[PDB]
């Protein structure tokens, strides 16, 4: 719904979507909420939010540290859902996607996690360590609660995977620009995904420069996701909240500008 | 789809980022063909025999059981090259790696024994070895680290998270997700995503096959029970495998109880943890009420895996195998007792298995029972530890 | 008179205080009958097989000899329970002790390995173990001492003389001269008064018998040469024995050259010492121009015996066997090379033997030769030593 | 010769021989020579002198320490033979016996060691680690140089040994009062030795009290040898040479008195 709407609008304005990713609670609750409000104000079209997990095995150093900072702040999944509600209360239309690790979703029951996402206003959920082969229980629970189950299309994707990602996914398709893990300092698919009517593709991993966003949209992607590049600005300005928000505004506006 | 079932009942699976599935599928396929390849088996058996020292002896304890009706035999994996059972499987995974055209090896290690075994197999077979180890363990396992380096392996400390084994497991998967094309991930236990639980068991299965033939030869009958400690589950499943269909044989797994189950400071996820999804599998584990993964505690560093192999969680659920725990103090006493009465220094890990056999004997001295304990390793490495405590 | 010849040519004898001769005569007689006793052999072989881990493997090195025409095999005594070849003989001497009705065991030890082996055999067979160790060695061998204690052995420091191995050998004989009635002196090498040189060889002889059958099986022919380090001479003579009559097989003994023969700081009495009478035998030894006995020096603590077995001095004199030396640095390099290319950590003692094989290969790379090195033990014990040096 | 004479005289005076043993060079050359002159003056009938050896395996702690003190003084076998000559020059009739370890005798040639003993005036040589079974080369060399080869008759001696000790020995027969090693704090044979015409027996090991000497002579022995008991007086008075000699005189005179 929110993704459909966002994508319809962006298409009319002939522009791509810029989606920043940050870890909920980094460096703290109050500052995280401020960081998020600044990202939206600065031009973000949607948000990709991570819930601090103890063993983020699909994450590079930058984001591994973000989780640590979050834990150091006493941040828990329960507190995240509290933040999630406050964010939705402030911004009714921005799509909100969660980047999760399987255990946090499985913990208190799969269906119960999605029910909570729904009541909080979350739009999509990407479970990093759940491949399409093991997704049945997860996507069904997501569908039952009107949450879009997001799937990753890796570069080494064969046709069969392509078809599955296209029919199982919703909201958007996460397109991996490379193998490896998340890290800022690190087309055939796009066409096939379109052919199979996959949800709009959002490219992620390594997107840190404005020209990368332009190129992604030019390649056929509906937008780009950028995480480590954003999180790095947070860690580098820990001692000064003010400069952190200022630099965040600047980077985000420059990145969104490039989406047009 | 896969060629083999990735699940043992509800436990198991392949919960890894999508990017790694093809690596997993390639491995399962290579394994299935190797398993049918006579040339591969001959090669594996050759190395096990002429390089590792198989078959290991089955020693009857004649002093320790005096005054009871318990006959206790010890499967001597402590006599295996490397001083532990881990050697069997790393040699097989290394041959698998070559079979796939892989030239590098990635490995995770806690106490350091898997690191050492991975390093020695790599040096022998001409593979480049990369080893991940939690910074805290690197610090406490200075000897094993030098051993790994001495064998040409690269040892990379992991300062993320708790900086222990689970964090090293994370880094190895991270590394592999980007290098699976030229490198093979040599997982250290019968856990993780399919097909590792299955592969590691099949490459440790000779322990139980040898024991069966050896006991049949010496006692003319199958044991009443075979006992093994369970850190991640490889030595145990290696011992159990060949006896699973012999329903008359009890299968007993012993998890570390640390300072005591009720203290919360243990490493017995199978019986005192909760099912979760981590390290590419659905299995019971040490985790908070929130779902955050926690460390396993034990006097023996080699039983630090915060979870357990899926086939064990399964065998338990259907009641085919029983799992118990043994505290630090009980393991210590068993360690001292074996040194003094049999002249064998056991690994503190294996002492957990021995301590339970001792308990079965002592609690019912007139019960006639034929027991086999899997002496997974030697305890030279534990000498100082037991020293200070004493 | 004696039943067996106490001399090998001019070397050997029974140069002990008169009070000990009857003990010696009793031992020779017990040995001669045990040797003919099928029940004794069955018992000995049983323990060697099911408790010690015999037969040990014969590993072909496939990386180390690349680029040359040398085929090198390693006899894996490092895979023997205890981590060294010493175990074979102490099990036999322990059975001998019981056969004589003896209930206590006396032993001397330098590096501590013989102490540990004596302790483990005593614990297993229910004998009380008393171990003499030079105070200086006790201090430098903390780990082995704890190991001995852990096995119930009494460790008595010897502060007399140089407070090293030779002084411990003195104390053991002193003790024995007064307790021979209930105690048996478990000498640690193929030296001392008759019949020890003969007994220890016969109880280590399976090393060479296994090797011969194993090489014949794998190569269809006898080796060109078998190589072994020589501290006191037991692992070496154990390897040589069965090949002595196969004149086509070269027998090479390697003594430690320490910092270099010319420096005077070595442990090669056989080729660079002078015949003397000590420790109950006439053999070459490390002694001053005055006749005072001196210590042997070497990077490896286990080659500290200041003399050498008489059968070796004899084999050399008649040219049946050749003896060479290897310096600390050469042993070190051989140690590193084996870890890195074969994944085997050798004892620094055995590294002397390996280093010479490496030299034979490297000096004449196109020479076709089938060599066997006796890997007398594992080097886990040497890790820190090689560490610091490096 | 000297032993024959001494024993003939003692027999006429109906008394036993008291033979002290000390290590040559303990605690030093000058003091050792003084100690020896005091032993003779105080009543010793003969001397048993040890040459410092590195591995005295038939010796207990007391004498092990004496060897150490000697070495610490730089004492060598060559210096001992020098002392031996000076002692003989001062006391022409007292029998002098050496307590040796095999290597020191074998070192520069067996025959050469006895030739040196002969030219220095030594009377007998007891090689502690050479049993009768290995004595051929030693006794023959001794006989060729008019030195008496001394043999030990242990308590566990059987008849065959008895006969050998009787025919091979000369000067005196060393009779072991017990098994074990030398240490102060620690008849059938005598008769058989007499039966076989063995040289007069001197009992040794543990003799530290005057009554022990009386009992030895009463048992049929020609005398007693005492070492650790004498050496102990030396070590206990190291810091005071004067008291050392005084105490030595007293102990020796008391011990010789008991031989009558
Ligand atoms: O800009 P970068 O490279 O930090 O990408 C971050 C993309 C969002 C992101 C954060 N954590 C993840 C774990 C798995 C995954 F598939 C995607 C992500
Ligand atoms: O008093 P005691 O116990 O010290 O005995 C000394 C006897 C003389 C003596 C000194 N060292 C020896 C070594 C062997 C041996 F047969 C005798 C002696
Ligand atoms: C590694 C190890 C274990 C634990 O591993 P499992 O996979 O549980 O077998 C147990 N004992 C020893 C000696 C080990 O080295
Ligand atoms: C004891 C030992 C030796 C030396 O003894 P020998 O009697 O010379 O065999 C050599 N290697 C090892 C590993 C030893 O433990
Ligand atoms: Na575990
Ligand atoms: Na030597």
């Amino acid at each position: 719904e929110r993704y459909e709407n966002l994508f319809a609008q962006l298409n009319d304005r002939r522009e791509g979507a810029f989606v920043p990713f940050v870890t909920l609670g980094d460096p703290g609750i109050e500052q995280s909420l401020k960081i998020i409000d600044t990202l939206i104000d600065a031009g973000a079209d949607a948000l990709e939010l991570g819930v601090p997990f103890s063993d983020p095995l699909a994450d590079g150093p930058t984001i591994q540290n973000a989780n640590l900072r979050a834990f150091a702040a006493g941040v828990t999944p329960a507190q995240c859902f509290e933040m999630l509600a406050l964010i939705r209360e402030k911004h009714p239309t921005i799509p909100i996607g969660l980047l999760m690790y399987a255990n946090l979703v499985f913990n208190n029951g799969i269906d119960a996690f999605y029910a909570r996402c729904e009541q909080v206003g979350v739009d999509s959920v990407l479970v990093a360590d759940v491949p399409v082969e093991e997704s049945a229980p997860f996507r069904q629970a997501a569908l039952r609660h009107n949450i879009a189950p997001i799937f990753i299309c890796p570069p080494n994707a064969d046709d069969d995977l392509l078809r599955q990602v296209a029919s199982y996914g919703r909201g958007y398709t996460y397109l991996l620009s490379r193998s490896g893990v998340t890290g800022a300092e690190n087309h055939h698919l796009i066409e096939k995904l379109k052919e199979y009517h996959a949800a709009p593709a959002l490219q992620g991993f390594g997107i840190s420069s404005p020209e990368q966003v332009s190129a992604a949209v030019r390649a056929g992607a509906a937008g780009a996701i950028s995480g480590s590049a954003i999180v790095k600005i947070i860690e580098k300005n820990l001692a000064s909240p003010k400069q952190m928000l200022a630099e965040l505004r600047s980077f985000v506006s420059a990145m969104k500008a490039a989406s047009r | 789809t896969t060629l083999l079932n990735p699940y043992f009942g509800e436990f198991g699976g392949m919960y890894v980022p999508q990017i790694l599935m093809p690596a997993l599928n390639q491995l399962e396929e290579a394994f299935v063909r190797a398993q049918k390849d006579p040339e591969f088996q001959a090669q594996f058996a050759d190395l096990l025999k002429n390089y590792a020292g198989r078959p290991t002896a089955l020693t009857k304890c004649q002093n320790i059981t005096a005054g009871t009706r318990t006959t206790l035999y010890l499967k001597r994996e402590d006599l295996l090259h490397g001083g532990a059972h881990k050697t069997n499987q790393v040699l097989g995974q290394a041959l698998l790696a070559k079979r796939m055209g892989k030239s590098e090896i990635i490995a995770e290690t806690g106490a350091g024994q898997h690191g050492v075994a991975s390093a020695l197999a790599s040096a022998l077979l001409g593979l480049k070895c990369r080893i991940y180890m939690g910074a805290k363990d690197v610090e406490r396992q200075s000897p094993n680290v030098f051993r790994m380096r001495l064998m040409g392996a690269e040892v990379i400390p992991v300062h993320s998270g708790s900086a222990t084994l689970k964090d090293a497991c994370n880094e190895a998967l991270r590394d592999w997700s980007g290098s699976y094309e030229t490198a093979h991930y040599m997982l250290g236990t019968a856990a993780g995503p399919h097909p590792y639980p299955t592969i590691v068991r099949e490459f440790q299965r000779m322990i139980g096959e040898e024991t069966k033939a050896q006991i049949l030869d010496k006692e003319g009958r199958l044991p009443d029970a075979v006992i093994a400690c369970v850190g991640g589950g490889s030595n145990a499943i290696g011992m159990f495998a060949d006896f699973i269909n012999d329903t008359s044989v009890g299968l007993i797994g012993v998890e570390p109880g640390g300072h005591g189950i009720e203290t919360g400071e243990h490493g017995a996820p199978l019986k005192h943890g909760r099912v979760g999804i981590y390290f590419g599998m659905k299995a019971p584990m040490m985790q908070t009420a929130d779902g955050q993964i926690e460390e396993s505690y034990s006097i023996s560093a080699g039983l630090d895996f915060p979870s357990v192999g899926p086939q064990h969680a399964y065998l338990n659920s259907i009641g085919r195998a029983d799992y118990v725990s043994i505290t630090d103090d009980e393991a210590l006493e068993a360690f001292k007792t074996l040194c003094r009465h049999e002249g064998i220094i056991p690994a503190l890990e294996s002492s957990h298995a021995l301590a339970h056999a001792l308990k079965m004997m002592r609690e019912q001295p007139e019960k006639e029972q034929l027991l086999v304990v899997n002496l997974s390793g030697r305890g030279d490495k534990d000498i100082f530890t037991v020293h200070d405590i004493l």
